[PDB]
């Protein structure tokens, strides 16, 4: 009923757990956890479990905590992304920080983009010229350079310098991009995308979900490329308060691009809606994610969305996508907010039956667990509550055929419902019987008018997959 | 179960040797 | 550690005698078996869990 | 190298978090967090009265 | 030092639902 641990002791034990996980020693993890268990109460252990899983569910926003701590703490964290500096510098509430700005070797929360409705695009650009560019499918990285020292940070602030190299002697990008920079540039901060490049075809491989640009394989032929679209510091000159025009101009005086390893994204001037629509249609033709629209006179604002940057994707425009009518063949239980109900489901397509017969066998396609309100999920659970059956791996049912992914409970197709799914594209996979799975799947409507025997068929899925190279956005926006 | 050994489980407790006990 | 009668064995002595007897019987009979000895109620401590 | 975290039981932080979670409005949650923070800061001021350079902070709790 | 023990010290509208009984006795 009483513990004997201080905060420092708990931090030390957690540090031991993390370090020993890094060193591949599980005995020490067991010892540390045993000490925590033996020297703590039930409430303390509940909170320790929450801290280890990294979810506390306090109900109070991180912004509220920072505001209580100090008047200017969220601003400092948006620039440093390090709690230690926030807590040390802002110790006395009265004493503030004179000026806070991006600093070398300190991760800053990247500027994001907001969805755009094509009709009012001009109104979003203040009736002026704007930049249109292509959206790249890869990771987001920011690079800090001081002389021969390099550092890399991800979107949320995680260090990636081990992968890309902290010095020209080692890495996957630095030994090749070190000599790209010009003579007069020694200090630099850049923001861009990390991509995979195939030299044989000289083409960017879109990282839908595969070939691990996140961790390049030595034997693979494709290499790592860095497409830069912003500069925030050059030679003790801070560019974050300057306009996008000046930063784009300065970006051409830092490095001379070498194709395949480092590049500058092209921005095209445009001042009409028709230009935006044409760019979107061209992107759909080239099988690309979408386009970005930027305001030339917009300053950089960390962690802020919908200030000067906008994005357009085929999904955001109504009607431009193909939707799939598929059956629900299994279900899964849910987490905290939705605990005692089936939250995510496993869906399957049908097998073309012999002429004049109803489908008998089904092939799993993908799990979908987003796009339904709580009331809709409750109603769906009530409808299918009677027909759920427990799933046994040793005696799988004949009607449903599954790969490596199996449901917790399965329902016979004769008593299930048809669901409409909107997905970005169809990609190969080995966890499902169809050999393919959807990308970004969501439920658009639980069709109460479609019978179970009106489900899609493997033939239709293959036709859709081959029609447009897997991308579900094929036709062009018209106006 | 009954009359089992408390030293070597799975073996029956042997009665001590009694030698010759004339009737 | 208290003896009710002058000519009698304390509980501790009886326990130790029994432990030694079982040890000798095991050595003679089954030498591959595992035995351990633990004490509780003491002032010192020696265990993996640091109880 | 004294530290306030070496003097603060983890039970205090856990109880503060429990009170924050089992509260209705934002005012009460902020109030409990502020009470903890003010106690920590006052103890910090008391502890490091003579020392000149201090790296101690609220980081262990944050 | 005094220790950590000293420092811590530990409108709207009305809704009504009639509920009549449709039994043979009523
Ligand atoms: O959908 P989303 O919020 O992830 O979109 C924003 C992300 O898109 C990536 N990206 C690709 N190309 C660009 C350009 N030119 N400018 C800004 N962002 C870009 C980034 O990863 C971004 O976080
Ligand atoms: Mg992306």
């Amino acid at each position: 009923q009483k513990g004997s641990l201080t905060i420092q002791q708990v931090n030390d034990l957690l540090d031991s757990i993390a370090s020993n996980n890094s060193a591949k020693r599980k005995d020490l993890i067991k010892k540390s956890l045993l000490q925590l268990i033996t020297q703590s109460s039930a409430l303390e252990q509940k909170w320790l479990i929450r801290m280890i899983i990294k979810d506390l569910k306090l109900g109070v926003s991180q912004q509220t905590i920072f505001s209580v701590f100090h008047n200017d703490a969220a601003e400092l964290h948006n620039v440093t992304t390090d709690l230690e500096k926030v807590c040390r510098q802002l110790h006395d509430p009265s004493v503030g920080l004179s000026d806070i700005s991006i600093t070398l070797f300190s991760a800053f929360k990247p500027m994001l983009a907001a969805i755009a409705d094509i009709e009012h695009i001009e109104k979003d650009m203040k009736h002026q010229s704007f930049y249109i560019e292509t959206k790249l499918d890869g990771e987001r990285m920011q690079m800090h350079k001081d002389g021969d020292v390099y550092k890399y940070f991800s979107r949320n602030g995680y260090n990636y310098t081990d992968q890309f190299g902290a010095s020209p002697t080692e890495g996957s990008l630095t030994p090749f991009i070190h000599n790209a920079f010009k003579a007069d540039i020694q200090i630099c901060i850049l923001d861009g995308e990390m991509m995979a490049y195939n030299p044989n075809t000289q083409t960017f491989m879109q990282k839908g979900t595969k070939f691990d640009i996140k961790r390049m394989v030595e034997d693979s032929d494709l290499q790592t490329c860095y497409c830069v679209f912003d500069v925030l510091m050059v030679n003790n000159k801070k560019l974050g308060h300057e306009t996008l025009r000046k930063r784009y101009e300065i970006l051409s005086s830092i490095f001379t691009p070498i194709p395949g390893r480092i590049e500058i994204v092209q921005k095209t001037q445009a001042h009409t809606k028709n230009e935006v629509i044409d760019a979107l249609n061209e992107a759909i033709d080239k099988r690309e994610e979408g386009i970005m629209v930027k305001q030339p006179l917009s300053i950089y604002k960390p962690d802020k969305r919908g200030e000067g940057w906008l994005k357009i994707k085929p999904e955001y425009v109504s009607g431009l996508m193909d939707e799939l009518d598929i059956l629900i063949v299994g279900g899964y239980w849910g987490k905290g907010s939705r605990g005692g109900m089936m939250s995510h489901f496993l869906c399957a397509v049908a097998e073309k039956p012999p002429p004049g017969e109803k489908p008998s066998v089904f092939h799993t396609l993908s799990r979908v667990g987003s796009g339904c309100t709580m009331k809709e999920l409750y109603d769906l659970g009530l409808k299918l509550a009677k027909y759920w059956k427990p799933f046994h791996r040793k005696a799988p049912p004949s009607s449903i055929l599954c790969g490596t992914e199996k449901p917790e409970v399965y329902i016979e197709p004769c008593n299930s419902v048809i669901v409409q799914i909107k997905a970005a594209e169809i990609v190969p996979s080995d966890m499902y019987k169809t050999g393919c799975t959807l990308r970004f799947p969501r439920i658009e409507k639980i069709r109460d008018d479609k019978e179970w025997h009106e489900c899609m068929t493997l033939d239709d899925l293959e036709q859709l997959r081959g029609k447009a190279s897997g991308k579900l956005a094929s036709k062009h926006l018209y106006i | 179960c009954p009359g089992e050994s408390l030293i070597n489980p799975g073996f029956k407790s042997k009665k001590p040797a009694g030698g010759v006990d004339f009737d | 550690f208290e003896s009710q009668s002058e000519d009698e064995l304390t509980p501790f002595d009886m326990s130790i005698q029994c432990i030694q007897s079982v040890y000798i019987s095991k050595i003679i009979s089954s030498d591959r078996d595992l035995l351990a000895v633990v004490f509780y109620g003491t002032e010192k401590d020696k265990n993996s869990v640091n109880f | 190298s004294q530290t306030v975290a070496s003097h603060v039981p983890f039970a205090d932080l856990c109880s503060t978090l429990e009170r924050i979670q089992k509260s209705k409005g934002r005012a009460e949650k902020i109030r409990h967090f502020r009470e903890f923070l003010d106690s920590w800061r006052k103890f910090h001021d008391a502890l490091h009265k003579n020392h000149k350079d201090v790296t101690d902070s609220f980081y262990p709790a944050m | 030092m005094s220790g950590w023990e000293s420092y811590y010290k530990t409108s709207g509208r009305d809704s009504l639902i009639f509920l009549v009984d449709a039994s043979k006795a009523m």
